[PDB]
């Protein structure tokens, strides 16, 4: 059973077999990285037609909106899959999540196999808020030389956060679930971010709460990945923003390999965290894994748990060993064209 | 001259907060180091729920101290810190961590030499809150302009005087434009105008924060508020082995209070005299160097180091298996023949 | 019809013809202001019995709390009339109303007859919303030589201020509400009650909704208090605060003349605003004018119409009438003594 | 010898107020040449106009209360060149008919802070908070000119309007920097407070007890209207703002009139009686103290005064009796 609260509402489209999914192959080596999952979506016979569509922002009222055109798709559809895009007067995600109702990032860092860097056995996963916090929109200049940046929380943003994590931890089988917070010098704050998911605690009683500093979560972490392989941490949009960047340092040095996926209320967008990489655009050395992962996330929000595991259990996860394979990120000689078919081949 | 050390016929008077934890045990390490050393300070030496008062009023007359950590209540009728009250009511404004790896200890990434200094009284440690309606929730974090070019300062002059090449601001200024804008400005504002002979840079905190896990070495010296320092202390204390090996020190323009880096008070630990020294010690030593001493400093530095690089011996937390108790006495030992 | 906003829940106590009020007699003039109203009252033949209590405050948990005694009495009978009371760690008053939930004070000033002063023809209503506003405990040291108080200004406090005034404003036969406000400098707060009226405005349709700053408010006030004959004002805390004791200086020059009432949700309170006029207690020269009109406020929001009529209209108001009559404070030269006898006789 | 004064006439019978005085200025052939600005965001020009001329005379700008409406711009004009004092006055007249008779007070509020901060946002949809600032160096200077201005102008008694009994902090520095500040330095003063709505209630029913009130921006709007009634209305008050290095002088009172644009009915007493106010300032003032009893004498004098005092001429009329008696004088 797949987490209650952004409950994927299915319905495959009644002329053909499949569901319909919006992709935004996004710009740089987005469509490279793009048609490569096409690729492998195809070949395992998943139920699902893309229907691509483009963000590039429109600016109703000098207030950066997101075009009609990939709105209708998006929403339609209930889920989308979003390689990475440039920097085009609104932060061009925010008004993304915005838009859709997303407010929550779910941010794994796992170590993959055969690529070796300097953490082991890390398997992480965090649940982030991304509504509200440290990044509302709220900073004053309360005179001269002296400056406000409002941190906002409230229970009805942390109830809905707190319970995905609840219910995610309890989809993926981990027994434990930690709030991190700092109550020690923001007492309400934090307090009533802790308070909730202490509250929620209840109706979950397959679950262990526990609740630590992200002085001790940083500090333990990093001493010892491993400490939390049976994880899910819940934490307010600060935090968690650092926590998860810091969380795929230790399982693979960069972000090359890490899958986001932004939960919202009856929309998902699932898309890769790395960047646009101009440079190495078009010349074919992309690394799909990235938003592949991503896809499997997809998947698994979805109910395709069969499609899901087949393409990471097996492919990619596991065609990554053998340095024939593998791309020039992580020592392998692999092109994008290369990594897919050697992907599909124990698809 | 009211205004230097406590000082009468070549004996310091320093201040001595123990505090909860390990702190009892970690302290009294360092004091039997220093009679075993002779060293000329007396300790006035305090214990305490508001009295955070009487430490306070101490350190004034003072000057100088030497503490644990107090512990804090998560709880809603909980006190608060009183660890940033003593700071904030001395105006100790400036925080130094120092992640320097040691010889004898096994850690991921090795040779490691960085440093965090962070703002003690301001940020989101300005303790600002209210609820405006039930379940609503406000924390102010309030940044300004005198308090930061201060920090600023501190970082570049503490960076010259110890010849560190680079000093990079640790911010989120792409987010809260104005509070974390402000401070990137006025210190890159303030290394470029003056401080031009040090590498003055910025980085976003996430991104800095992955950085500090996966490679380290591209770092030098870190100024950053109260938040991100905790952050980035912890990584950097996890770095190189853990909080019983990284000494600190609180600085403000009258008073210095030094303390261990890592900041933890190891509750769980108190009484089993299992607990390691090396943090205590190591900023113990900073205060030496600190009033003047420092020839002590030098030595009982050296002792400890060469103590724990030297196999076992040392201490729990490292790979040994020996107590606090017995750790100290190596350090008296290997002194005792220098 | 009284407003539905505050409505009493009657309900004489079946074994006594009457309806159970509590008194609160307070200390000062208010032990022979009170039964100065006790007796008015018994003459008329009102189905009202007495139950006096003192809200001398506890300190429960250092933050000042109201007797147990108190609370109950109040509780249970769904209203009140107390007199004026001394300065006892909480403004007394405050906790008054943050444990009956009373969040609307209703005051009105209104010429008196046979008592001349500089302003004619004043009748003056005013509803003042307070619960926050300027009046919310938040203030902050932002740092050094910086402070911030916070006004807070919400929707729901708002909506059901609003929705007494112009309830209230058909109750009493005024076709005008006035929203007194300042949305030129105060948007975004004073903007939120403004629309909140605004929007409130189409479901009472009998009455006319206008919109006035501070500005415009308390200069054509004193330039012309008829003007607002037809009026019933609603205003934030502060406006609200100043407007009223600025209305009673128009009618009366003081405010020993001037009722307050002050409506909770299923709770009120009915008070005199003047002092407790410790010099002049015992001595028998207090005015039970000022809390005489509160129970007629009383009475017509427990639905007593023709008995609140009967004490106005005719009695005191008539009984000021004559210079025998009155009281010390108004010229006078009667006692409160000869003035309640003297009042019941036309009563 | 020639004064270049700034002139922004503004919304309201802003233009015909200020003709009046152009009127009344060039037939006494006053030294001074107008720069003359009219404007959405060229508050700018204004700002900087008045940074070259130091000196300004102007009538009010008109304000939205919509929700995407620009903002002030009268504040504006103040914050952005730090004019932070506001002086109005509240003298009756000879020949208007008031309910309280020879009252003579003045009102002195802190222009760029407290309530006029504009600083607000919405936390969650329906809550909103509207930050008030109060600063111990702006307060502590407020405190010094209205002081300053008393003793320059022998006023005896200072007056601190507060809600410090509520707004403890920030209310609360505001009255002990002015009582603070008003024992310490100024011991000649007599200084008190009183609160912002009892001092409301005196105000309107015992005028005569204030001498100089100071108060932050809002209970000066506030009290400012009170005194505005009390003497006849709002055309009847001179008013100016003070900064360090410019002052900008405009009526007391603060209404712009926008209803009776353009029909002549408005009365100018108020514009030019503040007009006096700068040319004492900038040193003339022999002009000053001859037109001032001009309009003094000529409203005193019955009839051919203007509307609201309770005459049946018009702008244009009035002002030309004052014109008239000053070319005898
Ligand atoms: N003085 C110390 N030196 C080294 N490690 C410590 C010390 N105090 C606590 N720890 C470690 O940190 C953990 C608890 O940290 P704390 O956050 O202080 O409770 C324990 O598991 C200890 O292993
Ligand atoms: N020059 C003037 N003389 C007399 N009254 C005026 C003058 N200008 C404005 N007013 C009054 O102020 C009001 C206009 O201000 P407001 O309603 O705030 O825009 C009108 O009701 C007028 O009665």
């Amino acid at each position: 059973k797949q987490p209650s609260i952004g409950r994927y509402t299915g319905k495959p489209n009644p002329s053909t077999g499949k569901y319909t999914v919006s992709f935004i192959e996004g710009d740089g080596i987005g469509p490279e990285i793009s048609k490569s999952v096409k690729k492998i979506f195809s070949a395992a016979n998943v139920p699902i037609e893309w229907e691509s569509c483009d963000v590039s922002p429109i600016f109703v009222n000098g207030l950066t909106t997101i075009p009609d055109p990939a709105v209708q798709s998006i929403t339609k559809n209930l889920v989308a899959l979003k390689g990475p895009l440039a920097t085009p007067h609104r932060s061009l995600n925010l008004t993304l999540r915005k838009t859709f109702g997303l407010f929550a990032n779910v941010r794994p860092a796992k170590s993959i196999e055969g690529f070796k860097t300097t953490y082991e056995n890390v398997d992480l996963v965090l649940i982030r808020e991304n509504t509200e916090g440290e990044y509302s929109g709220i900073e004053h200049i309360v005179c001269p030389g002296v400056v406000q940046s409002i941190k906002l929380i409230t229970r009805d943003a942390s109830e809905r956060v707190i319970r995905y994590a609840f219910e995610y931890a309890r989809a993926i089988g981990r027994p434990r679930v930690i709030v991190v917070h700092k109550s020690t010098i923001q007492r309400l704050a934090d307090g009533l971010f802790v308070n909730v998911a202490k509250e929620l605690s209840k109706e979950y009683p397959d679950l262990t709460l526990e609740t630590e500093l992200i002085d001790n979560s940083v500090l333990k972490v990093v001493t010892n990945p491993s400490a939390y392989t049976d994880a899910v941490s819940v934490c307010p949009n600060l935090y968690g923003d650092i926590l998860s960047d810091l969380n795929s340092g230790l399982s693979a040095g960069s972000l090359g390999l890490t899958p986001s996926a932004n939960i919202g209320h009856k929309i998902s967008i699932f898309e890769a965290v790395h960047g646009s990489a101009p440079d190495i655009a078009g010349q074919d050395k992309a690394n799909p894994t990235a938003l592949l992962l991503s896809s499997v996330m997809m998947l698994n929000h979805m109910g395709l748990t069969n499609h899901a595991d087949q393409i990471q259990n097996a492919v990619l996860s596991t065609i990554a060993s053998g340095p024939e394979n593998r791309t020039g990120d992580l020592a392998g000689t692999a092109t994008t064209s290369s990594f897919t078919e050697a992907v599909i081949k124990r698809l | 001259e009211r205004t230097l050390p406590k000082k009468y016929g070549g004996r310091f008077t320093v201040t001595l907060i123990p505090g909860d934890g390990v702190g009892k045990e970690i302290t009294d390490s360092v004091r039997t180091i220093f009679e075993a050393e002779n060293i000329p300070i007396d300790w006035e030496t305090i214990n305490i729920k508001e009295g955070v008062y009487e430490a306070v009023e101490s350190l004034k007359r003072n000057k100088i101290g030497l503490k644990g950590l107090w512990h804090t209540p998560a709880d809603q009728t909980g006190h608060g810190s009183l660890n940033v009250a003593l700071r904030k009511q001395l105006d100790i404004y400036a925080n130094v961590a120092l992640f320097k790896s040691l010889k004898g200890v096994k850690t991921r990434i090795p040779d490691i030499d960085l440093i965090v200094i962070r703002e003690n009284t301001e940020g989101e440690f300005s303790g600002l809150e209210h609820e405006s309606v039930p379940g609503v929730v406000e924390s102010l974090k309030v940044m300004t302009r005198p308090k930061t070019e201060r920090i600023a300062r501190f970082a570049f002059d503490f960076a010259k005087k110890y010849n560190r090449k680079s000093v990079t601001a640790v911010h989120k200024a792409n987010i809260m434009k104005l509070g974390d804008g402000l401070f990137r400005n006025i210190i890159t504002e303030i290394g470029q105008k003056e401080y031009p002979d040090i590498d003055v840079s910025s980085i976003i905190v996430d991104n800095a924060s992955m950085q500090a896990v996966a490679k380290p070495h591209q770092f030098d010296v870190l100024v950053t508020p109260s938040m991100y320092g905790t952050i980035l202390g912890n990584i950097g204390a996890a770095l190189i082995g853990g909080p019983g090996l990284v000494a600190g020190a609180n600085f403000g323009r009258d008073y210095a209070v030094f303390e261990p880096g890592s900041r933890h008070v190891g509750l769980d630990i108190k009484g089993q005299n299992v607990a390691n020294p090396t943090a205590m010690i190591l900023s113990s030593t900073l205060m030496l160097n600190h009033l003047g001493l420092n020839e002590y400093a030098t030595r009982i530095s050296k002792a400890v180091h060469e103590t724990i690089a030297e196999g076992k011996h040392t201490t729990r937390d490292i790979g040994g298996s020996s107590s606090t108790t017995d750790f100290t006495n190596e350090i008296i030992n290997k002194l005792s023949t220098m």
